[PDB]
């Protein structure tokens, strides 16, 4: 599965980069680590 | 280390709005999410608020969280106070090393009975205990409301701040509060003063009882 | 639902070592961050440690770093806390808790029932029981002082349980000696004295001690 690095934008949407920045709905990604206020964290897609 | 400081106690009447603050001692409150937990008597904590102001499903809308950057603080507001809201509340965040940290906690009282001043009974050391070469003065404090008191011991007129142990007020069967305090002495200490006093302060008023070695 | 049941812990001496275990029911353990939180009697929650679902990342409170080690075994839905170099200030109820994906691993939604850990140099010892003799409302107070026992708990009843009105048994104090004391009081009618007898029944199971003490007015 590809890992995303996502953060709050400048439903809920996250600003994510792959592996160049795309906006994903929070419902379509799954945190891989604690989500952070004002910081990025890693996610995977809900399909994978 | 960082401290998240909360008021020790908050009180309100049913239907009122109460607020519980959480002040971060160092760094910025906005560096990390603030969470709030409720711990009712004898039960495990549950989430009230996470991610600063989000409520899990099932948490009533009368709970809300906010952040105030200018005071480096977070706040939990409870509107329409209900009896079941009587609980301890803890904020929670994390520090510069990414360790989680709880606030000191706040005991929330929902005021629901008449104000009652404490009844104080001071027991001198028993004959049996003195024959065992020990001496304990026992100050029992009962039937008061709200459930907060401070206790002060005196030998004659002078404060005694050694050998004192005091319990936190707990509920009686009749739903009033009680507390106890102990002054441990030597038999010679006991016999060498004209009197001892337990002084109990409740809501600004002081109740005093005195015993004297000359039974 | 997910339920967390702690086991292990118990009593140990300063410098000793204990292991806590937590068994999780349900289906989410392999994706959950798992935490330990402790709470001393009458004190606030203190966060201890957490471990990622894949065991690759762990964190520890400054107060326990270097002395505690958190670990997990996902195939058995079990969380561990290895507690070495124990200190008296580690005495507390320890809770297993889950930080699940739905919170973003940010909050503890499910908590265990807790397991007590007591760190003390004191040896098992039964209490001495002393009477607290009674002196408008026609109301007097009498009681029993239960001094210098270890470990907790002690139980007190009055007149073998027949007397319950006005009865209050206080929580224990922990003295510098390392030993506990408590008292039990009962408020009675001033008229009952002389005709009615009052006995406090004290039980300290850890020491196999049972004491019945008659509390008589004094003079
Ligand atoms: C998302 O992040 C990229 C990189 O910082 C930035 O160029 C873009 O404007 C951002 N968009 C939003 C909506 O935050
Ligand atoms: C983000 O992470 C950095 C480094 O981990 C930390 O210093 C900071 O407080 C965090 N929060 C914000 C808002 O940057």
């Amino acid at each position: 599965c590809v890992t995303l690095e996502c953060r709050q934008v400048n439903e809920e949407i996250k600003n994510c980069s792959f592996n160049v920045y795309a906006l994903f709905y929070r419902l379509d990604i799954v945190p891989l680590e604690e989500e952070r206020k004002g910081n990025s964290s890693k996610y995977r897609l809900i399909n994978c | 280390q960082v401290v998240f400081s909360q008021p020790h106690s908050v009180s309100g009447s049913p239907g009122q709005t109460v607020t519980i603050s959480c002040t971060r001692s160092s760094g910025s409150i906005d560096n990390e999410y603030v969470r709030w937990y409720q711990q009712r008597p004898g039960s495990v904590p549950t989430i009230v608020i996470y991610k600063d102001n989000q409520r899990p499903s099932g948490v009533p809308d009368r709970f809300s969280g906010s952040i105030d950057s200018s005071s480096n603080s977070a706040s939990l507001a409870i509107s329409g106070l209900q009896s079941e809201d009587e609980a301890d509340y803890y904020c929670q965040s994390s520090d510069d090393n990414f360790n989680w940290v709880f606030g000191g906690g706040t005991r929330l009282t929902v005021l629901r009975q008449p104000k009652a001043a404490p009844s104080v009974t001071l027991f001198p050391p028993s004959s049996e205990e003195l024959q065992a070469n020990k001496a304990t003065l026992v100050c029992l404090i009962s039937d008061f409301y709200p459930g907060a008191v401070t206790v002060a011991w005196k030998a004659d007129s002078s404060p005694v701040k050694a050998g004192v142990e005091t319990t936190t007020p707990s509920k009686q069967s009749n739903n009033k509060y009680a507390a106890s305090s102990y002054l441990s002495l030597t038999p010679e200490q006991w016999k060498s003063h004209r009197s001892y006093s337990c002084q109990v302060t409740h809501e600004g008023s002081t109740v005093e009882k005195t015993v004297a070695p000359t039974e | 639902q997910v339920q967390l049941v702690e086991s292990g812990g118990g009593l140990a001496k300063p410098g000793g070592s204990l292991r806590l275990s937590c068994a999780a029911s349900g289906i989410t353990f392999s994706e959950d961050y798992m935490h330990w939180v402790r709470q001393a009697s009458g004190k606030g929650l203190e966060w201890v440690s957490r471990i990622s679902y894949d065991s690759d990342n762990t964190w520890y409170a400054d107060s326990v770093k270097g002395r505690f080690t958190i670990s997990r075994e996902n195939a058995k839905n079990t969380l561990y806390l290895q507690m070495d170099s124990l200190r008296a200030e580690d005495t507390a109820v320890y809770y297993c808790a889950r930080a699940p994906v739905w919170t973003g691993y940010t909050s503890l939604d499910v908590w265990g029932r807790g397991v007590l850990v007591t760190v003390s140099s004191a040896s098992t010892k039964g209490p001495s029981v002393f009477p607290l003799a009674p002196s408008s409302g026609g109301t007097a107070a009498l009681g029993c002082l239960v001094k210098d026992y270890f470990p907790e708990p002690v139980t007190v009843s009055w007149n073998s349980g027949a007397l319950t009105s006005g009865v209050h048994t206080f929580p224990a104090v922990l003295q510098s000696s390392g030993l506990y004391s408590l008292s039990s009081v009962v408020t009675v009618p001033s008229s009952s004295l002389g005709t009615q007898t009052y006995i406090c029944n004290v039980n300290h199971k850890p020491s196999n001690t049972k004491v019945d003490k008659r509390v008589e007015p004094k003079s």
